[PDB]
């Protein structure tokens, strides 16, 4: 009798592993990923867009902004003292 | 203006800046500054969800968020050798207290 016709019915094995749903997203992932990314946020040239690049950086753990941020509140108060006195 | 006023304007300027250039636009790797206010987002959550823990629990984590931070910036600020201290005005820390 005739072979039958299971070997050439291929349509759940299309999702008859797992890797099709990890496929049907990293075709869409990758593929609308860029080359590199859209831009990482370090200045834009507000004038305090520039604070943010030269201390807020990605790797800028250095407390200098800590420092003159402190400075400033130490400036601030300092002079409200002869405002009242 | 009263000097109230204006503290209580210089910390919420403070608390903008935490969250507005500590980090680099979001980035998801994650910034030296922006690690810190992920360390105090888990240390929060772990605690209010240790403490109200429940069926709600997350529906009080703003409210104990912003407590939080509120009281973190405010022991910073008042300790600033020239500043005019909102929580050594006693007043308005025991007022909050008696409202919660």
């Amino acid at each position: 009798v005739s072979t039958l016709i299971p070997p050439k019915v291929v349509s759940s094995k299309n999702i008859g592993s797992a890797p099709n749903a990890k496929r049907i997203a990293n075709v869409v992932h990758f593929y609308k990923s860029l080359p590199q990314g859209p831009a990482p946020a370090i200045k834009a040239n507000t004038r305090l867009a520039r604070y943010k690049a030269k201390y807020f950086d990605g790797d800028n753990a250095s407390g200098k902004p800590l420092w003159h941020f402190a400075l400033g509140i130490i400036a601030f108060g300092y002079s409200m003292e002869y405002y009242f006195h | 203006l009263t000097t109230f006023s204006l503290y209580t304007i210089i910390v919420l300027l403070v608390i903008t800046s935490l969250y507005t250039l500590t980090n680099n636009n979001n980035k998801i790797i994650g910034s030296r500054w922006l690690i810190s206010q992920e360390a105090i987002y888990d240390t929060i959550m772990n605690m209010t969800k240790g403490q109200i823990g429940g069926k709600n629990w997350g529906l009080y984590f703003p409210m104990i968020f912003t407590l939080f931070m509120f009281i973190f910036i405010a022991n910073l600020i008042s300790m600033i050798p020239y500043s005019f201290a909102l929580s050594a005005h006693l007043v308005f820390i025991i007022s909050l207290s008696i409202v919660i």
